[PDB]
RNA sequence: UGGAGAGUUUGAUCCUGGCUCAGGGUGAACGCUGGCGGCGUGCCUAAGACAUGCAAGUCGUGCGGGCCGCGGGGUUUUACUCCGUGGUCAGCGGCGGACGGGUGAGUAACGCGUGGGUGACCUACCCGGAAGAGGGGGACAACCCGGGGAAACUCGGGCUAAUCCCCCAUGUGGACCCGCCCCUUGGGGUGUGUCCAAAGGGCUUUGCCCGCUUCCGGAUGGGCCCGCGUCCCAUCAGCUAGUUGGUGGGGUAAUGGCCCACCAAGGCGACGACGGGUAGCCGGUCUGAGAGGAUGGCCGGCCACAGGGGCACUGAGACACGGGCCCCACUCCUACGGGAGGCAGCAGUUAGGAAUCUUCCGCAAUGGGCGCAAGCCUGACGGAGCGACGCCGCUUGGAGGAAGAAGCCCUUCGGGGUGUAAACUCCUGAACCCGGGACGAAACCCCCGACGAGGGGACUGACGGUACCGGGGUAAUAGCGCCGGCCAACUCCGUGCCAGCAGCCGCGGUAAUACGGAGGGCGCGAGCGUUACCCGGAUUCACUGGGCGUAAAGGGCGUGUAGGCGGCCUGGGGCGUCCCAUGUGAA
């Protein structure tokens, strides 16, 4: 009575755990950065910032994010991150910002 | 299937005098020579002056049944040529005069029209050497209606082929008597063709 | 090519936001004769510059919100208050039509 | 019900087939004979088809 | 004198029921597909003899009873059914009083009237009364 | 990916196709990109086979697959040929 | 290369005007009759409910095992238990289940059609190009044991394999912020910073074959946007709060109020918004002189749906017909504590209806998924079956044959009709019987050659022992409608406003060409009629192509808004219009 799409079924709850895994570190790591680049802490806000590129592009190189996706993130954490900073802050060991 | 039934009896319906018997059409008897009016218990009672529709439907049916044809055919037959490009009304008894049945008797291997229909459809003809039995195959110029082997030294053949001799085919045709061969050379045309149909009125009876 | 239209501005009661009113005619599929009919068209004015009574280029363009689809290209004339009372007559007339 | 003569009751199953009576206000219809339990007609010989009777054989 | 079609032959088995390719002379089964053929009726090849075997009886009933449904609305739901009974049973019969416009319904006992009204409730979803048909008076 | 394979036409027993390049995709009869020859199986005519080697080689360039009996027929008209 | 009209208001007339008919057409149904073949075509109703079988699967050349076969080894037809081969069963992993096929429910909408736009984008597998494939770890099934159980199968612990998962490295390259240059809606370049790659599997062994990673480009397929076009009711006239716009965010591959905050108040409508009714749209099809009208079954395109409703997951792609979750309706099984299901796929059942089929054959071909390949799978498809459902073709015989059998019908009792029709004489020879017997099939594969090109070799047919061919060979089916006028075709009898006919006008009251029968005739013919519906006739919504004094029809009269229309002359522009070229206008 049963066809096997079933394992089809068994695949994506696997894969459905793990990228989902992926994404709250996303979320959580940026949403972090950002939150310390508003309180000033340029050091351990790029510090973040760049841990969360790294999960961010990681995500990318599989089927979880993928491509403009994870491009458009960087910016928009980038975007944000360095705009908060210049709230008096001068970015200490340079992190994932060219300038 | 065609008419099968009595022919004379629509000689005499026609006014006219169809050929669809052959021989004995000539003989003093083609009932056009006894009963030259209408079958049935009228008949040779007082002629209504035709309707202009029975005038039309009486001329085109003299022409249906001079070569057999169903009612399906011909109007088809008909409907071609209004397409066809030129002067319908020769152009359709054109298309009837190719019928293959029909070159056939035009051709003298049968008698009559409806013979030439059996003798077509008993794969006694042959076109171009390749037999068809299909009496309403369509002869183009340039083809050879003939006859075949088992066919040949048919008793009903040897008549039909003696008869011709001397006798002249239509211009648009070319028998050879000795070789029951024979070329359908052209179109033949309104005047080619002595019908005693007014075909300009058949055109119109196809209108309503 | 990215369509092209000319109307004049009938409404500036939005932000970085003009109403053009473009006109057209043509052969009455039925009865060929040649009618005219009209058309509002939201046109993004971002430097608000376009004013009320403005002939201005039309350009298609992509979509800058719901309804707007189009960009003002260039000013073509000016003043054609003229253009402008006609709508709005048309408009005002509604106003005695109900029950 | 078309016919000389039906053998139509209380509680006969007919097919209706469109078509009015001049002669007759509510009638926008005829019963169309030899179906269901309409019978054909009896001994009828010319119109047969529209009286749903069979080709009666000479015995 | 009807085409009918046996779409696939069935032996009944004292559990189950087996789907078998053909049925030979003096053997029995049933078959599916057939619409018209009704008990007694011969079968013949699509061409062989189209011979009318013997077979069949149908005894004549011995008991009668007029029927009519609960609500007028039931009448062709009631009708219907009668007319699917009479043909599973040549010894059940439905007629229709030709002076007095009811139904009546005919069979071979009151135990057999009476598994067919209770058949016409529980498997045709028909309620309907019965009592003694109406006289033709003079 | 985009192929260049036979689409059936002509009738019942009497099989004609279109040489065509369509998407994989596409009902075997539906839409094609383009049709590059014809194909008659039963050689009622002598001209029973004809290929735009010109196209048919473009395609092969620019990714079409050839089905088989594709590949044969371009193969016999001398599309794969270098001399 | 294309246009026919007639009957009916009156004592009679002309006009007006409605009704009616002759034609063509259909996925048809019903009645009568019924021989063949080919090609088409067949649930139009309950988008009702469905027994049963079959409609996606495929990879051991990604990986570990289980059970079996055969063989050789201690020793066995006691191999069990122990290398090694071909299988098999699931599991893990991959690729495909988003194609193909079904249906017309919903939708008047950028749904579709047509032409465009994307500096606002995606595209697995396929081509072309560049550069890589170096290290290190880890888990979960399978499996064994344990526990729950009748079962589905569930739960726990314990190992374990990879092309499964994860970290590190190299960074040809790429992503992001920023500055600069070019360009102009987010595109191209460039610099410092940060960030991101990978699988090994099989052989005739470094040499090949199939895979892996990144980037650029191509193809193909798509998303989103825009102009114009797309039914009836105004006895639906006002509609609008995420409503219209802005700012900033979220979201996606990408624009967008799409979603959310905050600000502003807008946006739409008689050029018909909003509301209600109906409807999938197109290529086309039917009709028509045309202009129109009607239509959208079959076939091709888009779309939409998958018991009703809502939702995400996985993924290159789905909010997914034979995947998932929840709610509703419904149905099935049960050891009564929880299990199962979704034919608008093929075929079939049941119900409804006036009505539309085999639970068939085959993967031989063409096309599709997977695989290096052999090959497996494919109710796509190729065919066969039943149905005059349609169209085309064929047959029921041909030539003789009487002033003309019989019978039957008329009859002015002379005769006339059926009718050369029959009989009858020849001739031909549908069916049938005998022999033979296809095309559709050449390649994948294999061999020389480089696995290239090219040359060469072999296998393969459901339809079918069929089409077709040769040979022999019996004359051997005919029906249905009409016969007052339109309208082609008349007499006798029966009947007596009875029975009936009827599309209209009207026939029937005792000589009825109008009813029923008969003879005879006209029309067609494997058929003919009927009903229903569409266009025609209807110039009868008159754009082509009508009208309003008395036939239907001038608003009771002004004033006036929108709108429609507008004199002479000359210049500008060149939107309308006209012209040419080119694109498009799929099949
Ligand atoms: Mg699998
Ligand atoms: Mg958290
Ligand atoms: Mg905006
Ligand atoms: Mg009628
Ligand atoms: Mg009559
Ligand atoms: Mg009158
Ligand atoms: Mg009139
Ligand atoms: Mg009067
Ligand atoms: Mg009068
Ligand atoms: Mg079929
Ligand atoms: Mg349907
Ligand atoms: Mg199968
Ligand atoms: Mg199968
Ligand atoms: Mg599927
Ligand atoms: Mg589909
Ligand atoms: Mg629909
Ligand atoms: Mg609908
Ligand atoms: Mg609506
Ligand atoms: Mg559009
Ligand atoms: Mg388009
Ligand atoms: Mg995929
Ligand atoms: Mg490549
Ligand atoms: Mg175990
Ligand atoms: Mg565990
Ligand atoms: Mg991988
Ligand atoms: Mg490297
Ligand atoms: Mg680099
Ligand atoms: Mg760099
Ligand atoms: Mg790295
Ligand atoms: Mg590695
Ligand atoms: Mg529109
Ligand atoms: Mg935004
Ligand atoms: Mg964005
Ligand atoms: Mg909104
Ligand atoms: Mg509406
Ligand atoms: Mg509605
Ligand atoms: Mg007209
Ligand atoms: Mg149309
Ligand atoms: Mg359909
Ligand atoms: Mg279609
Ligand atoms: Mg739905
Ligand atoms: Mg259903
Ligand atoms: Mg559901
Ligand atoms: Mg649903
Ligand atoms: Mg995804
Ligand atoms: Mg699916
Ligand atoms: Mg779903
Ligand atoms: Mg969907
Ligand atoms: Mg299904
Ligand atoms: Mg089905
Ligand atoms: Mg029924
Ligand atoms: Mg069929
Ligand atoms: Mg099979
Ligand atoms: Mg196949
Ligand atoms: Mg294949
Ligand atoms: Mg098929
Ligand atoms: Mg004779
Ligand atoms: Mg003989
Ligand atoms: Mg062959
Ligand atoms: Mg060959
Ligand atoms: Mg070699
Ligand atoms: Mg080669
Ligand atoms: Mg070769
Ligand atoms: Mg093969
Ligand atoms: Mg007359
Ligand atoms: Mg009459
Ligand atoms: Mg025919
Ligand atoms: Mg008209
Ligand atoms: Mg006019
Ligand atoms: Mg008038
Ligand atoms: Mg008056
Ligand atoms: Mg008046
Ligand atoms: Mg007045
Ligand atoms: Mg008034
Ligand atoms: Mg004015
Ligand atoms: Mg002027
Ligand atoms: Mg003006
Ligand atoms: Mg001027
Ligand atoms: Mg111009
Ligand atoms: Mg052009
Ligand atoms: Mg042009
Ligand atoms: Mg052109
Ligand atoms: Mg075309
Ligand atoms: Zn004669």
């Amino acid at each position: 009575r049963n066809l096997s799409a079933l394992k089809r079924h068994r695949q994506s709850l696997k894969r459905r755990l793990r990228n989902k895994a992926k994404k709250s570190a996303i979320k959580t790591l940026s949403k972090k950065a950002i939150q310390l680049a508003q309180e000033g802490k340029a050091e351990e806000a790029l510090k973040i910032m760049r841990k969360a590129e790294s999960l961010i592009d990681k995500a990318a190189k599989g089927s979880t994010l993928h491509k403009n996706a994870a491009a458009r993130r960087k910016s928009r954490l980038m975007r944000k991150v360095r705009q908060l900073l210049e709230a008096a802050g001068a970015p200490l060991i340079g992190g994932g910002l060219s300038a | 299937g065609r008419y099968i039934g009595p022919v004379c009896r629509l000689c005499r319906r026609e006014g006219v005098k169809l050929y669809l018997k052959g021989e004995r059409c000539y003989s003093p008897k083609c009932a056009m020579e006894r009963r030259p009016y209408p079958p049935g218990q009228h008949g040779q009672k007082r002629a209504r002056r035709p309707s202009d529709y029975a005038v039309r439907l009486r001329e085109k049916q003299k022409l249906r049944r001079i070569y057999g044809i169903s009612e399906r055919q011909f109007r088809n037959l008909f409907e071609e040529a209004s397409k066809k490009k030129g002067v319908t009304g020769s152009v359709f008894l054109g298309l009837l005069e190719s019928r293959l049945d029909n070159v056939v008797y035009r051709l003298g291997f049968a008698v009559s029209r409806r013979q030439a229909r059996q003798l077509v459809r008993h794969g006694h003809i042959t076109v171009n050497g390749r037999r068809v039995d299909l009496p309403s195959y369509r002869v183009r110029p340039g083809d050879e209606i003939a006859v075949a082997e088992k066919s040949r030294n048919l008793e009903l053949i040897r008549q039909n082929l003696e008869a011709m001799k001397g006798r002249k085919v239509g211009p648009w045709l070319s028998l050879d008597v000795e070789g029951m061969k024979g070329k359908f050379l052209r179109l033949p045309d309104r005047e080619d063709l002595a019908l005693p149909v007014n075909e300009q009125l058949v055109i119109e009876f196809y209108s309503r | 090519p990215k369509k092209v239209l000319t109307g004049v501005v009938v409404s500036d009661k939005m932000q970085k936001t003009v109403t053009v009113l473009v006109e057209r005619q043509f052969p009455h599929p039925l009865y060929g004769k040649v009618i005219k009919r009209s058309k509002k068209y939201l046109a993004h004015d971002p430097e608000e510059k376009y004013k009320l009574g403005d002939v201005v280029e039309i350009i298609e363009s992509r979509p800058i919100s719901k309804r707007k689809r189009f960009r003002v290209l260039r000013l073509v004339e000016s003043g054609r208050m003229d253009l402008v009372e006609k709508y709005l007559i048309r408009r005002q007339n509604y106003e005695s039509l109900s029950k | 019900i078309p016919g000389e003569g039906h053998n139509l009751q209380e509680h006969s199953v007919v097919l209706i087939r469109g078509g009015r009576v001049k002669d007759l206000p509510g009638v926008r219809y005829h019963i169309v004979r030899g179906v269901y339990d309409a019978a054909g007609v009896k001994d009828r010989k010319k119109s047969r088809s529209k009286y749903g009777t069979k080709k009666p054989k000479e015995a | 004198g009807r085409k009918e079609r046996v779409a696939r032959l069935l032996r009944m088995h004292a559990n189950h029921r087996e789907e078998v390719e053909e049925l030979k002379a003096g053997d029995l089964g049933a078959v599916v597909g057939l619409k018209e053929t009704i008990t007694g009726d011969t079968l013949v090849g699509e061409d062989a003899p189209r011979v009318i075997l013997e077979s069949i009886e149908v005894p004549e009933p011995v008991i009668d009873v007029a029927i009519e449904p609960k609500t007028k609305a039931d009448q062709e739901k009631l009708s219907q059914a009668l007319a699917r009974l009479a043909e599973e049973d040549p010894t059940f019969r439905v007629s229709t009083h030709p002076e007095t416009g009811q139904t009546i319904i005919s069979g071979m006992g009151e135990l057999h009237l009476e598994i067919i009204v209770d058949r016409l409730k529980r498997e045709f979803k028909v309620d309907a009364n019965v009592g003694k048909p109406q006289v033709a008076y003079r | 990916m985009v192929k260049i394979r036979l689409a059936r036409f002509g009738s019942k027993h009497n099989p004609h196709y279109r040489i065509v390049v369509t998407d994989a995709r596409r009902k075997r009869d539906g839409k094609y990109i383009e049709k590059i020859g014809y194909y008659d199986p039963r050689k009622t005519t002598p001209d029973w086979l004809k290929v735009d080697v010109e196209r048919a080689r473009y395609w092969l360039s620019v990714g079409a697959q050839p089905t088989d009996t594709a590949r044969r027929l371009l193969r016999q008209a001398g599309v794969f040929r270098q001399e």
